[PDB]
């Protein structure tokens, strides 16, 4: 009853509405899927193309922090951003006071804290944006997702949006057909079929698809974006 | 980000702050707890009520020692009583005994205390304490000497008295057997009378707390030397108790 | 409605209604359309006045020689970020030697859109914005919106009645895309799709603002006998 | 937390002070405290609030060695008035080598309990004093200090419970010409006949004088044992 | 009202502190924590093909000596887990000897209590059990709850289905305090939990968290199959 | 720098030196009147000592405002001298040395006191800043008398005078009596 | 003082003399330079005690922290820990450390952190008032992956010459070893170490 | 030095069931007399204190414990004892430990409940000096020095001990260029406290 | 000043001299340098007096209160902890130069602190100006094995020596024995070696010798 009019205040069944409703929020974004290979992480993510005055190629959505880690989020583009900015302050700090780049969970505990910290008081708003991002590391690859609450958790592959619930079908058998893993270039592909495959329940809008991997050796641990001849290779294995 | 700036307690069109009654309340549902004081000592009493019987009732203590001559006691809530005692500790360090080299007689911890509690009623986006104290100790210059301490900072010296759920009838019962003439044995055993009738549950030494400000014990300070150097709080140990019953 | 009183508040569905209240401020704005080739960038706005012996609003702003805005909504929002934009240019010209990007300065004002609709004591602007600069990588256009979202786009038109002049820059969008090296013909395309959005009035020297960057071409503002000859 | 805020330091419809009223009216469910001046001395006379508990070791208190009050009302927050009008009293005692005149101190209370009223959000000292006190300017001087923050100097006074009857029984029966006996004497009376109690005993009172003399110099200020006000009760009649 | 914020209800009660030990119980995970007189022992329940399982646990490691176990949604968890792990760096700073385990959980109690005195601060809607071995007490096991109470315990269970979990535990202790037997507890704990709920736990159905003298670890799904 | 003070039976006189310290062409009054009883007159380094004074006139006036009461001159010394015990803590000083004369209408009796600028505060029949205390205590001690008259206090303040001006123009002279603060012009 | 770092084939080992000075009166025969700040991490200090002292209890507070947050610190973390409070309190503090850690990918790694807060690399560092007299035989005499028995003959030969040469370093030779096998503690006499 | 700037000087000796605190009168800017009146001595209830070193510093410390001897009274409803009123003159000292006051105080009294005297000394920084016999302070600390250790006694009466402590003053000061312009002495019982004035010979 | 600390088999003994002086003149003839920070934690100090007084009567207070927070009994590391950081907070502006014995739950603990915040660790120490003598006695004469009663001996002797042979020290020594498993035992004025011969006459002035101007009675 009165219990959703403010942040940071439990219901009588110990609930807090203002997180869902962020999480609402959420749900009326585009599709955004991460997909973790055998030495790598790929992102891939839907933007509409709601008039044809857009410039093509430009208005990138996902974004990159330090120099290992990707990031691309569902919800309020503008919290998202916030977010990126919050989290590329708290990889350089890390950088300069340890002298290594940061850890992947790490970096996820660090994002995860300054989302919570923004569910304990009735004076700032919860994030409506939930994030998938990764890198590649020492200890390998890691692919987190992080939900409004400020809750994380690491996945085999993760998607948020609108078109949430087949991209999570396509992805579980995806994990379901190859135990032993998957290539860094068969994930992009794999990822521009599933966005595409989740496009279809919004078929009003035309949509460009971006893609950008993080992978040991095919970027050399560095995250970059998709542009070449791969990217048209991605498309017509997606269009097939 | 904390906008909470102004009282959260204020007064009602007939003149009563509602929190403070609200907190007194509080107090009166919690366990009994007495203070009784006579001619050479005061005893300081208390239930302890277990959440779980897995729980090591040891490990909490409802009496404190303040001073070396001064212990406490309450009824109410218990982590404002453990903060609140904490509180009071530093500011007898900080206030009284790193100016005059001597730690603050009963009284002026008591009024300190008071203090404390007075300012989270009138200061901005707090709660008042929900807990009552009895405090007892020991100066040289005034005796023994037993107080408590109300949710609103109001303080009182009291010959003997009783907080908690069978508040009413251990007052009833105490001002029926007191006489200007007790010594700590018989204010000991006047306590555990009637700490008996409000217990419910097993009544042993496991179950009850008790403490005394009675005469100054050498053999609780750890060093010898000094002719002028005594910590007059005692805690009875469960076999005391028990022997005592 | 019990959620709108504040800019921290969700609705069930999800949605900041303050935001969307400074949205309906801009779309009583005054419409200004702004296009761009690959060489020039050029900005159109139609001022309004109280009455006839007022004179007419400004509607178009000078950030620095390489980069400029017109505003549609809540003037001296316009005027806030405007100033905050030219300290960003300044800044980057004195510490760097370097002309800031036409898209670095849209995410600035996405970063600060975005900090007043989430925090106590704060409302978000209520200002929409047309952005035109000529860089190292040729002329930009931006939109942008007080819920924070920046859009990169060849041409678009904001305000009151936009949807014309934006239907029209849709159609012709092949046509002004190659205009290059003749700036006249695309200020000329530039005022006819802003006569797309006129129902009761004409363009007149008094109500007819524009200005264009370029190539060579510092960001330059026309108002009255000097658009005479665009009309 | 713009709900939550009660907003103590407003007007009403009517130009009035809701939370001071509030207060008088808290005051005015206090034990009764009265104040008679005669022409050689001062006599303050509170009624508790009783049991047959510690009373030789709450409403009377000194504030330096020539001013006292009378307290009616909350007594932590009169403590805390009380502790800064001894600092005033110390501070004016310290800079002008004099002791400080009542007027001064009492509109220096006076304007401390005003300032809660006007600015701020915090509610108002619930808190009504009677000071007592000798000075070179005027001799023996009487005032009287509500929440409102007005001080009013008075012959005789009442602040409480019952001070409609105790002021109608104090406009009769004083004279300008009165002494410090007379005083005491119909301080007691009234107190007897205004007490809402079957007798007036030494147990429930708390007695103090001011006055020259008595193993003192110029002035003296008395608090009365328990012993002192049975014996005084005794010899004025009231035999209780 | 005084149902959104922390003040006191005209019956003296404070409801977000209630409502927040109901939110303590969002996982349908119980935990359970007994000592064996060189160690102490804790096991948590955890229960999508998508999830990495080694992300998933609620059992930290605050410092090398102490563990901590978490009842409650995760982001608090983890905000306890980071404020805990501070505290003790802090305590071993300053005063040159190892954070007790009693002496962080009235630590963390007292940030407890001031949540639930300072009006513009929530209360944290999880509980924390901390284990350890001290110097000066042996195996040690504490409790703390939104109210800021804190208590030891000989042995403690944590969630929905704790009573009969307390309830086998009294059983056995009445029966006969402690355990007398790390592995041999760790086998103890696992069946108590199997006969109070039912099923067969397998490894990837629960976590362990064993403390000795010198040290706090977590035993590998691996080392839990071992146990089986 | 001459500031110079005697008390006599009924009243104070302070005297100071009309000259500056350059070129120019005047008659400088180094006293300011803190209250119709009571007066101060100052010496010590340039800029610091009018300050000093005006704060403190200032400052004195306002409580006479509040209080509809005239401080007693005991007061405003230990007043003053408080102000120049904390300004001796301070950043920045003031060098300002002080002669006090008053006339307390309830003691009806006349009061001098002499302040440095450390803060020292001394009641004295007779004092003086500066150099005139060398040269003119030997006179001061051989011919002062507490019962002296105000014409026996003008003429021994006359001698002081003229002895000053053997060693060296012209002085200021102030009474301050029952009747308030005046200024002597037939000196 | 004389300090000294040797990595080799298993490891790496820290070496230290004991003596402490206020002038020309040894306030200390008996003092520990060798100070650990993690489990396989250690560091050997010189300069002003009580800046070393304050710099390695702030380190090691770190590091902890770290632990507990992030997992195993490495040595090069610890160093530039260590370099940031050198270099960011260097006009009040006079410091010189060498910081010493193993892992079990890198093995032995050395750094040394001078006066000023610069941070250098080597194979194997010195530093100490003693250190000048011996920068020529150690240069003469170290090699690469030597046996623990020669790194310990080749620490304790330049120990002593610098403790011959130098007045302000003396008493008894004091190494840690790091390995995978862990932290072993050796000391050495002047009886022993005099007669080389 | 600002504490010899000045002058001045204090003693203070024990007697059998009595004390006794001393102090010259003199107060100079550097070597001209200012005033022979200004006395060093003060007391707060049966508490006495004799401060020597800056004339401003002595004023201003008299009247800060003032201050806190009224306030301690009000709180504690008694007079504060020596023994406790020596600490809060230390802790007063060490508050100011970097810009401290340039002051030499002593403490004596007698401990109403006990009746021993009691007697203490400072330095600028808190520094207490407790002696069961007696205590100086002033520029002329050497000079006061050697007479004390020559002409006490372990128990005098109040008689002989005022004779003793007015001979041990006045030949020291005669050796002090900056003190001595008059002489005071109290004389300290349970019940009863005497002051004497000094004859001197003045220069 | 001397001070010593001495190790031995169950415990730790501290020793200190009692003269106190600003520079050549005795100030006080019986001044006590072992100071209590708790009932088995002993700190004698040299230096500053002021400084070493108020410094570990500050310490001693936190400790307290940390015990009581703590339910536990302190512990000499905590205190070393504390002093240290303290002093070196000010950067040797605070003149105190201690030596900090105790026994704890975890054994017996003797530790030097220097006025900048270096601390060191030794079975033997001596500070203060007449540290030079009771160094060289320690070192002539100290067992890695002692008894209480020889411990005791020592420390005394170094005293002594300090005693004897610097300027800046003299009078009495006080010493402060602290054993595992037993109470504190302070001993003040251990060994008095320096009692003043008596005088060759008695200056006692006959009454009316000193010349009064004035008489006063002084209510107080």
């Amino acid at each position: 009853t009165g219990y959703d009019l403010s942040n940071s205040v439990f219901s009588p069944d110990g609930r807090n509405f203002q997180v869902e409703y962020a999480v609402k929020a959420v749900e009326n974004g585009t599709t955004s899927i991460g997909i973790k290979c055998n030495d790598g992480v790929v992102f891939a993510v839907e933007k509409l193309i709601t008039s044809k005055l857009l410039v093509p190629q430009k208005n990138v959505k996902i974004q990159v922090v330090d120099r290992h880690i990707g990031c691309v989020y569902s919800g309020l583009i503008p919290d998202g951003r916030h977010l990126v900015n919050r989290g590329r302050e708290e990889a350089a700090s890390f950088k300069k006071l340890y002298k290594t780049p940061i850890p992947i969970p790490a970096f996820a505990d660090r994002l995860g804290q300054y989302v919570q910290a923004h569910t304990l008081y009735n004076s700032v708003r919860p994030f409506g944006v939930s994030t998938i991002f990764g890198g590649v590391d020492k200890n390998g690859a890691h692919l987190y997702m992080l939900e409004p609450s400020g809750s994380y958790w690491g996945y085999k592959g993760a998607a948020t949006g609108k078109g949430r619930q087949s991209a999570k079908a396509e992805l579980e058998k995806l994990v379901d057909h190859h135990p032993e893993g998957l290539s860094a270039r068969e994930a992009v592909k794999q990822a521009a079929k599933i966005i595409y495959l989740a496009h279809e329940d919004n078929k009003e809008k035309d949509f460009e698809l971006e893609i950008s991997w993080c992978s040991l050796s095919e970027t050399n641990g560095l995250h970059k974006f998709v542009k070449g001849d791969l990217l048209q290779e991605a498309i017509d294995f997606a269009q097939k | 980000t904390d906008r909470y700036s102004f009282s959260l307690t204020t007064f009602s069109p007939s003149g009563k702050l509602g929190q403070i009654d609200y907190a007194l309340t509080a107090v009166k549902q919690g366990v009994t707890s007495l203070g009784i004081k006579a001619t050479n000592g005061v005893v300081i009493a208390t239930e302890k009520k277990s959440s779980s019987p897995l729980a090591m009732s040891e490990t909490l203590s409802k009496v404190s020692l303040l001073t070396p001559d001064i212990g406490a006691v309450y009824s109410g809530m218990g982590p404002d009583y453990r903060v609140l005692v904490d509180k009071s500790r530093k500011v007898a360090h900080t206030s009284y005994k790193r100016i005059y080299g001597e730690y603050p007689p009963t009284k002026l911890l008591v009024s300190e205390v008071a203090k404390i509690m007075q300012e989270a009623t009138q200061s901005g986006g707090v709660r008042p304490f929900g807990v009552s104290l009895l405090i007892a100790g020991h100066d040289e210059f005034n005796g023994f000497s037993l107080y408590q301490v109300d949710p609103s900072g109001s303080y009182f010296p009291w010959k003997a008295t009783a907080i908690g759920k069978g508040s009413v009838a251990a007052k009833t019962f105490l001002e029926k057997r007191w006489n200007d003439e007790l010594e700590l044995e018989d204010a000991i055993h006047i306590a555990l009378l009637t700490l008996k009738e409000s217990v419910e549950g097993e009544f042993n030494g496991d179950t009850i707390e008790l403490a005394i400000i009675g005469d100054e014990n050498p053999d609780l300070l750890g060093y010898t030397g000094i002719p002028t150097d005594g910590p007059r709080f005692r805690k009875l140990t469960s076999q005391e108790i028990n022997d005592r019953l | 409605n019990n959620y709108d009183g504040d800019t921290v508040t969700f609705s069930p569905t999800g949605r900041l209604f303050q935001v969307e209240y400074a949205l309906e401020a801009i779309k009583q704005g005054s419409v200004t359309v702004g296009l761009r080739s690959n060489t020039h960038a050029v900005l159109v706005a139609l001022k309004r006045n109280a009455d006839e012996l007022s004179s007419y609003q400004k509607k178009i702003i000078k950030c620095d020689e390489h980069m400029g805005l017109s505003l549609a909504g809540l003037a001296p929002d316009a005027r806030v970020l405007s100033n905050y934009l030219r300290q960003q240019c300044n800044y980057s010209s004195l510490v760097f030697n370097r002309k800031l990007a036409v898209e670095r300065a849209g995410h600035l004002l996405c970063d600060k859109a975005q900090k007043n609709t989430q925090s106590y004591g704060g409302r978000p602007y209520g200002v929409g914005l047309l952005i035109i600069g000529y860089d190292k990588s040729g002329a930009h256009l931006l939109e942008f919106q007080p819920s924070g979202n920046v859009t990169e786009l060849y041409g678009t038109a904001i305000g009151a009645r936009s949807q014309g002049a934006k239907t029209y820059l849709e159609r012709t969008l092949d046509t002004f895309i190659k205009i290059d090296g003749n700036p006249d013909e695309l200020i000329k395309a530039g005022v006819e799709a802003i006569s797309q959005s006129l129902r009761d009035e004409s363009l007149t020297v008094d109500n007819l603002s524009i200005a264009i960057v370029g190539k060579d071409t510092p960001f330059t503002i026309y108002d009255g006998e000097a658009v005479a000859k665009y009309i | 937390s713009r709900r939550y805020d009660s907003r103590t330091t407003i007007f009403s419809p009517e130009g009035r002070l809701y939370q001071v009223e509030y207060a008088l009216e808290s005051i005015s469910h206090a034990g009764t405290a009265i104040g008679i001046m005669a022409s050689d001395g001062i006599v303050l006379a509170a009624e508790r609030k009783s049991t047959l508990l510690e009373q030789d070791t709450e409403k009377l208190y000194k504030l330096n060695d020539k001013i006292a009050v009378a307290v009616a009302g909350l007594t932590a927050d009169a403590e805390i008035l009380i502790n800064t009008a001894r600092i005033h009293a110390q501070n004016y005692l310290k800079t002008y080598n004099e002791d400080i005149p009542v007027e001064i101190l009492v509109r220096r209370l006076s304007d401390i309990k005003q300032g809660y009223t006007q600015h701020g959000g915090l509610r108002p000292f619930g808190v009504s004093f009677i000071y007592a006190g000798y000075d070179d300017r005027y001799g023996y001087q009487l005032y009287t200090s509500n929440p409102s923050g007005n001080y009013t100097g008075w012959k005789a006074i009442s602040v409480g419970a019952n001070t409609s009857a105790a002021q109608t029984l104090l406009q009769m029966d004083y004279k300008d010409d009165m002494k410090v006996d007379d005083a005491i004497e119909l301080a007691l009376k009234t107190l007897s006949k205004t007490t809402d109690s079957s007798a007036l005993t030494y147990d429930r009172l708390e007695f103090a004088t001011i006055r020259k003399g008595a193993n003192d110099g110029e002035v003296y200020q008395k608090i009365f044992k328990p012993q002192e006000i049975k014996d005084i009760l005794v010899k004025t009649g009231i035999t209780k | 009202y005084d149902r959104h914020i922390t003040i006191f209800s005209p019956e003296g009660r404070l409801y977000q502190v209630e409502y927040a030990f109901k939110a303590t119980n969002q996982t349908n995970i119980n935990s359970l924590a007994v000592r064996g007189k060189d160690c102490t022992v804790v096991i948590s329940q955890k229960k999508d093909k998508l999830l990495d399982p080694t992300t998933v646990s609620y059992i930290f490691c605050i410092s090398r000596t102490i563990g901590m176990v978490v009842n409650g949604p995760i982001p608090d968890a983890r905000n306890a887990a980071l404020r805990a792990k501070a505290e003790a760096a802090e305590f071993r700073y300053k005063y040159g000897y190892d954070m007790p385990c009693d002496v962080l959980a009235k630590r963390m109690a007292n940030l407890s209590q001031i949540y639930t005195q300072r009006a513009y601060m929530r209360p944290l809607g999880v509980i924390l059990t901390f284990v350890s071995v001290d110097e000066e007490l042996g195996p040690s096991i504490y409790k703390t709850d939104p109210a800021g109470y804190y208590v030891g315990y000989k042995a403690t269970a944590t969630g929905p289905k704790q009573q009969e979990i307390t309830t086998n535990l009294e059983n056995h202790f009445k029966k006969s305090d402690h355990i007398n037997e790390w592995e041999k507890v760790v086998e103890f704990a696992i069946t108590h939990m199997i006969d109070a709920l039912g099923t067969e736990f397998s490894k990837n159905d629960l976590e362990v968290g064993v403390a000795t003298k010198d040290k706090f670890f977590t035993l590998s799904a691996e080392n839990i199959e071992e146990r089986l | 720098d001459i500031i110079l003070g005697i008390r006599v039976q009924d009243s104070v006189i302070l005297a100071s030196s009309k000259a500056v310290t350059g070129i120019s062409v005047d008659s400088d009054d180094k006293t300011r009147q803190l209250s119709p009883h009571t007066l101060m007159s100052f010496a010590g380094e340039a800029g610091d000592t009018v300050q000093f004074a005006e704060y403190i006139q200032a400052n004195i006036q306002l409580y006479s405002i509040r209080e509809d009461y005239e401080l007693s001159p005991q007061a405003v010394s230990s007043f003053v001298r408080q102000e120049l015990a904390k300004s001796i803590r301070s950043r920045r000083p003031y060098q300002v040395n002080v002669l006090i004369g008053g006339y307390d209408k309830k003691k009806n009796k006349p009061e001098l006191y002499q302040i440095d600028y450390l803060g020292t505060k001394v009641e004295l029949p007779y004092g003086a800043h500066g150099y005139s205390g060398f040269y003119t205590f030997f006179l001061l001690d051989h011919h002062y008398r507490p019962d002296m008259t105000t014409e026996e206090g003008l003429d021994l303040l006359k001698l002081c005078v003229q002895e000053l001006e053997k060693r060296m123009k012209g002085v200021i002279v102030k009474i301050v009596d029952k009747d308030g603060i005046r200024q002597v012009d037939d000196f | 003082t004389s300090i000294m770092a040797v990595t080799f084939k298993d490891g790496v080992i820290l070496g230290a003399d004991s003596r402490t000075t206020t002038g020309a009166y040894i306030a200390n025969r008996v003092t520990d330079k060798l100070t650990r700040v993690h489990d396989k991490i250690w560091c050997c200090r010189s300069g002003s005690a009580a800046d070393t002292q304050a710099i390695a209890d702030i380190v090691q507070y770190h590091l902890e922290l770290y632990t507990s947050q992030y997992g195993t610190p490495s040595t090069e973390t610890a160093a530039s820990v260590f370099k940031e409070l050198c270099y960011e309190n260097k006009d009040n503090l006079t410091a010189g450390i060498i910081v010493a850690g193993y892992d079990d990918k890198n093995k032995g790694e050395v750094y040394t952190i001078p006066l000023g807060g610069s941070v250098h690399k080597l194979p194997y560092a010195i530093a100490g008032s003693g250190s000048t007299f011996i920068y020529g035989y150690c240069d003469k005499n170290f090699r690469e992956n030597m046996s623990k028995e020669e790194t310990v003959d080749f620490i304790k030969h330049s120990l002593s010459q610098a403790i011959k040469w130098d007045g302000s370093s003396g008493g008894v030779i004091r190494m840690v070893v790091l390995t995978a096998a862990g932290v072993e503690r050796l000391i050495f006499y002047p009886d022993e170490y005099e007669q080389l | 030095d600002p504490s010899s700037i000045n002058g001045g000087i204090v003693v203070a000796m024990t007697g059998k069931d009595c004390v006794a605190i001393a102090c010259d009168l003199r107060l100079g800017s550097q070597s001209l007399g200012v005033s022979n009146k200004f006395e060093k001595i003060f007391h707060y209830g049966h508490v006495f204190l004799g401060i020597t070193g800056l004339a401003t510093d002595v004023t201003t410390l008299n009247e800060m414990f003032r201050y806190k001897t009224n306030l301690y009274k009000l709180k504690e409803e008694r007079a504060i004892e020596p023994e406790t009123f020596t600490q809060l003159v230390s802790s007063s000292l060490y508050e100011r430990r970097f810009g401290p006051y340039f002051v030499g105080p002593v403490v004596a009294g007698i401990n109403s409940k006990s009746g021993k005297p009691f007697i203490a000394g400072f330095d600028l920084i808190g520094c207490i000096d407790e002696a069961k016999d007696f205590i100086v302070s002033g520029t002329a600390s050497d000079q006061l020095f050697g007479m004390c250790e020559s002409l006490y006694e372990p128990n005098l009466e109040p008689e002989d001990l005022f004779e003793t402590i007015s001979q041990a003053l006045l030949n020291a000061a005669d050796r002090d260029a900056l003190s001595g312009w008059g002489a005071v002495v109290y004389i300290i019982k349970k019940d009863e406290v005497v002051k004497r004035y000094l004859k001197m010979r003045q220069d | 000043t001397t001070i010593v600390g001495v190790k031995f088999n169950n415990g730790v003994v501290i020793a200190a001299d009692t003269r106190s002086t600003q520079g050549p003149i005795v100030a006080d003839k019986n001044c006590a340098k072992l100071h209590r920070i708790s009932p088995k934690i002993w700190c004698a100090g040299a230096g500053t007096a002021a400084d070493t007084e108020a410094v570990t009567q500050l310490i001693g207070s936190n400790i307290e209160l940390h015990s009581l927070y703590t339910s536990r009994e302190p512990r000499v590391v905590s205190a070393l902890q504390m002093l240290k950081q303290h002093l070196f907070k000010y950067q040797g502006h605070i003149g105190a130069y201690l030596i900090v014995a105790g026994v704890d739950p975890t054994g017996s603990h003797l530790f030097s602190i220097h006025a900048h915040g270096s601390t060191d660790v030794g079975y033997y120490l001596s500070l203060g100006s007449g540290s030079l003598a009771a160094m060289a006695v320690l070192e002539s004469h100290w067992k890695q094995d002692l008894t209480k009663e020889e411990a005791i001996k020592l420390a005394s002797d170094a005293i002594q020596a300090g005693i004897w042979n610097d300027l800046g020290s003299g009078s009495n020594v006080d010493v402060c024995v602290m054993e595992i498993g037993k109470d504190a035992e302070y001993l003040r004025n251990y060994l008095t070696p320096n009692v003043r011969e008596e005088k060759q006459k008695s200056y006692k002035f006959p009454r009316g010798t000193t010349a009064v101007l004035k008489e006063s009675i002084v209510n107080i």
